[PDB]
């Protein structure tokens, strides 16, 4: 009967009120554990979906039938080993507030992943040793490419200058170290977490702690993939995230990506009838144009919910209605080491296979601009500094005007290519 | 060779040069650079370099490009570059070019709008002087940051749906106004009265509408910028007090902004079916850049009906950024938007073709002028500009980039006789504001009646 939306996530929330917004005679429950009465909050957590019955219960024991629903139950933050009291992940304010407490009574933290939340971490926090160990050759590999690594890390050697949390929870909570050392880092490459042993096992073993990473007994230690073993007060594993499907999947057949999200085709549909999704519990299946791709995040989140808003209303009304421009191209712009990143298009030339070329323009400590053109056309680019270009960038994207005639010089310093494109 | 190209090329008076006929295979009408001693030397090293790079692909030299367009079908004046004149896709940036309406064969270039239409800025006084805003400077920063939508990926506050979309696109100014983002008065000091009847939204490209709908009230990343600014300096007082600028000192906002998406997507849609037509009507043009379309063909009824609706579109999101910039200094200021006299000098657009009445060859006739990177600069006794600067002279706004100075400007008859009332821009983004204004002014073609220095800057 009542439209359902499930989690207080940007996507639960932007979903709830743009439907509400569509509908402001019914309403609509958003589920989760003002500016639009008609939405109501239950404040609880769901165990499982009924999709035979069409029904939902929550962990207060109370049930649901759903006309609609919309799942963005979010994603947990998958672990190096979970039930270790010294592992830490990000995933919600009380994480944030506990790495907080943690943070501003330690030093020698080690964080394991080259992702998001560990690229915001090293540039965040002072004050204690960071031990970096990443799975990958450089830097940022999920964001970057190998140029883009040599610019950033370069700025790294450099001083500094119930909602999961979204794009910026780091100005919310000061995160200062007992050492006050701003930016004493090690970075390990192509390592990986072994074991993990407590101070116990460590003193049962006999083995030998390797000494501080340059140019004492700590709580726990943590032996890598090579042959250093380092210790830490705590340790912070980002290791990516994985969608909460674990309490929807029960019961009932939904098909699963490679990514484990609901699969979800271009009217958001998740394989099974009248149930719908967005944010990172779902996956992207239907037929991807060839300058984008789905990344989980804030601005992805807000346009699926939106998108998931308006299908859902399509449907209620009979009426059909064709995907939203923000599928056409994807962009990011986001700061990393307090350096704007907006990556266009297939940035790291992703799914170009074979065919693709790289034009590249870049001054040390200012700016870093890469260009992606598979045929002479501009699939995507990575831009990163204080460049205005990113307007232009885009609708040379989503034109595909033919740039081969313009040459190499697409690029060059002395001509104002946003004014030429304006 | 340099000395070969140099010989078409003759000075007409100390602030213009001239292009004679020949300097490009096919040339109509003759072409004009009007230029100061300085940003001359740099005008003349475009065409320089370019001559020594052999056979030299895409970013062809300013003056080349300005007499490509003294090739095309129709060209009834000089066709000439302002000061701010720069590499543009087609015409070079800073060129008017005008063709009679009336000859049969007549044409109309996407690249002689530009890619986005009708980028404009608007200034809008205020009775606050840089004393009161400068202890909050950061507060109201803020303010217009959360109020403002900004950069790539942005989604508008304002709700926007595809029949109120299609409403301003036929509409312009007159739907804000009517909506309650905008004042009667705004409608007054505004080019056109922001309106442009020609539009038709069912011409403009759905591809273009699904752009359009989510963008409208963003300012976008690139030049688009919304920054607030006080008066340093007042070299027309009378234009000042007409204006209302009565002390230096008193603080200003320009909103520098356009179409966003619709604009490029019209203009792409516009290339794609002027290549077409180019072999049909044989539109023979000396550039591939340069795409061209008989007015008289629907090709070219085509795109002037949609370089309208982007026009409307694109006075919008300027009136909608001005009624969000009102809001976030009358919260900052603690009182009414109207109590702090939030009204607007005046709103004129760079990137626009307009059918317009010039008196040419002695007889007068209607002209569609073709101006990109050029501001619109009507006589101090033109019957169609606001009746408060019906003396002085429609407001020119030019506009500065990291933090150099902006200027406001006024017209001129002589500006009127020379350029059909065309004057600059603003900067290229190593030729001043400065220098550039100082030419329009010291040509006869502007002048200057106020200066502003920026002091918030709301980019993306
Ligand atoms: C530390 C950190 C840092 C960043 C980011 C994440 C994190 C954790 N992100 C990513 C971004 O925050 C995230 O991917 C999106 O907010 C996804 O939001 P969802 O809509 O999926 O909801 P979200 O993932 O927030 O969903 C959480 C909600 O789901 C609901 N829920 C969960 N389980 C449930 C259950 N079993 N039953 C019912 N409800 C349930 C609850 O209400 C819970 O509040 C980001 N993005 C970006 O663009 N820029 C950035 O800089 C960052 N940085
Ligand atoms: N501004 C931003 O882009 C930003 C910042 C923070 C978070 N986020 C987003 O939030 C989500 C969570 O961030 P995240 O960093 O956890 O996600 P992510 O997907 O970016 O992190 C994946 C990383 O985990 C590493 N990894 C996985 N298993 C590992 C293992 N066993 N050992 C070592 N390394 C391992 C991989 O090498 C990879 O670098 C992502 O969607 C991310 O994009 C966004
Ligand atoms: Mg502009
Ligand atoms: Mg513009």
């Amino acid at each position: 009967g009542k439209f359902v939306v499930v989690g207080g996530g940007i996507a639960g929330v932007t979903c709830a009120e743009q439907l509400a917004t569509h509908f402001p005679s019914e309403d609509i429950l958003l589920v989760t554990a003002k500016r639009f009465p008609n939405i109501k909050v239950i404040e609880s957590g769901v165990k499982q979906l009924k999709s035979e019955e069409h029904c939902i219960v929550t962990e207060d024991g109370n049930q649901h039938v759903y006309k609609k629903l919309c799942l963005c139950a979010g994603a947990k933050p998958k672990l190096i080993c979970e039930g270790n009291p010294y592992v830490l992940g990000i995933r919600d304010t009380d994480s944030a507030q506990e790495f907080q407490k943690q943070l501003t009574k330690a030093k020698r933290i080690m964080i394991i992943g080259n992702g998001g939340i560990a690229l915001e971490l090293v540039y965040e926090i002072e004050g204690c040793e960071v031990i970096w160990a990443i799975k990958d050759k450089a830097i940022g590999n999920t964001f970057f490419d190998a140029g883009a690594a040599e610019f950033l890390t370069s700025k790294l050697i450099a001083e500094k200058s119930g909602s999961a949390l979204g794009p910026d929870w780091h100005e919310g909570l000061n995160l200062k170290g007992t050492k006050e050392f701003s930016h004493k880092i090690h970075l390990e490459t192509m390592c990986e977490v072994k074991k993990i042993y407590l101070q116990d096992e460590f003193r049962i073993l006999k083995k030998k702690s390797f000494t501080f990473p340059r140019d004492e007994m700590w709580p726990v230690y943590v032996e890598l993939t090579n042959e250093k073993i380092y210790g830490c007060d705590f340790i912070v594993s980002a290791t990516g995230v994985t969608p909460n499907v674990e309490p929807f999947l029960h019961g009932n057949s939904f098909d699963l990506g490679e990514d484990g999200g609901l699969k979800v085709d271009d009217h958001m549909h998740t394989s099974l009838p009248d149930i719908y999704a967005a944010g990172d519990i779902c996956t992207t299946s239907w037929q991807l144009s060839p300058v984008w791709q789905q990344m989980r995040l804030w601005t992805q989140a807000r346009q699926m919910g939106w998108y998931a808003a308006k299908c859902m209303a399509a449907a209620s009304s009979g009426d059909s209605i064709d995907m939203d421009f923000s599928f056409e191209l994807f962009a990011h712009v986001t700061k990393f080491f307090n350096y704007k990143v907006v990556l266009l298009g297939k940035y790291n030339a992703q799914g170009l296979g074979s065919d693709h070329e790289l034009m590249l323009r870049c001054t040390k400590g200012r700016e870093y601009i890469k260009v992606v053109m598979q045929n002479g056309r501009m699939m995507g680019a990575v831009l990163i500094g204080e460049t205005d270009l990113e307007e232009t960038f885009e609708n040379l994207i989503l034109n595909q005007m033919n740039l081969s005639s313009y040459g190499e010089d697409l690029l060059d310093p002395n001509i104002d290519i946003e004014d030429y494109f304006d | 060779s340099y000395n070969d190209e140099l010989q078409f090329l003759e000075k007409i008076n100390k602030n213009c040069w001239r292009i004679k006929k020949g300097f490009v295979p096919n040339m109509q009408v003759e072409g004009v650079f009007y230029v100061n001693d300085a940003l001359e030397k740099l005008m003349f090293e475009e065409l320089r370099n370019a001559c020594r790079g052999g056979g030299v692909g895409g970013f062809l030299p300013a003056m080349k490009q300005i007499g490509n367009v003294a090739a095309l079908p129709g060209i009834v004046h000089r066709s000439i570059g302002l000061p701010d004149v720069h590499s543009g896709y087609g015409f070079a940036i800073g060129n008017m070019a005008a063709f009679d309406m009336n000859d049969p064969e007549a044409v109309v270039s996407p690249g002689g709008v530009g890619f986005d239409i009708n980028c404009g800025v608007r200034l809008l006084r205020t009775n606050l002087d840089e004393s009161d805003v400068q202890p909050v400077k950061e507060q109201l920063a803020q303010a217009m940051f959360d109020h403002i939508p900004v950069g790539v990926g942005s989604k508008g506050v304002i709700p926007m749906n595809a029949k109120d979309l299609e409403e301003a696109l036929e509409m312009g100014v007159d739907w804000s106004l009517r909506e309650g983002y905008a004042w009667a008065e705004d409608k007054e000091h505004c080019e056109e009265y922001g309106r442009m009847l020609q539009a038709d939204p069912n011409k403009v490209s759905a591809r273009a509408k699904k752009r359009g709908l989510p963008q409208l009230g963003t300012l976008g990343a690139g030049n688009h910028y919304a920054e607030i600014q006080v008066v340093d300096e007042i070299f027309n007082e009378y234009a000042a007090k007409k204006m209302g600028i009565d002390h230096k000192g008193q603080v200003c906002v320009m909103i520098h902004s356009g179409s966003r998406g619709l604009g490029h997507q019209v203009a792409t849609d516009a290339l794609v079916a002027m290549e077409k037509a180019m072999k049909r009507d044989k539109i023979i043009v000396n550039d591939r850049q340069l795409a061209c379309a008989r007015i008289a063909s629907p090709e070219g009824q085509d795109y002037l009906k949609g370089m309208a609706a982007a026009g409307n579109y694109a006075w919008v999101n300027r009136s909608s950024m001005t009624f969000l910039t009102r809001q976030a200094f009358a919260k900052v200021f603690n009182t009414t938007p109207d109590d702090l006299d939030l009204h607007v000098i005046y709103d004129v657009s760079h990137n626009i073709a307009k059918v317009e009445q010039h008196v040419v060859d002695g007889k007068e006739r209607t002209l569609l002028v073709h101006r990109k990177g050029s501001t619109r600069a009507f006589p101090p006794h033109h019957p169609l500009i606001a009746v408060d600067y019906q003396l002085t002279g429609q407001p020119v706004l030019i506009g500065g980039t990291m933090g150099t100075c902006s200027y406001v400007l006024t017209g001129t008859e002589q500006g009127m006789t020379e350029t059909f009332g065309t004057t600059c821009h603003g900067a290229g983004r190593y030729k001043n504001v400065t220098d550039v204004v100082n030419t329009c002014h010291d040509a006869g073609i502007s002048k200057k009646a106020i200066k502003l220095r920026p002091i918030a800057v709301i980019k993306g």
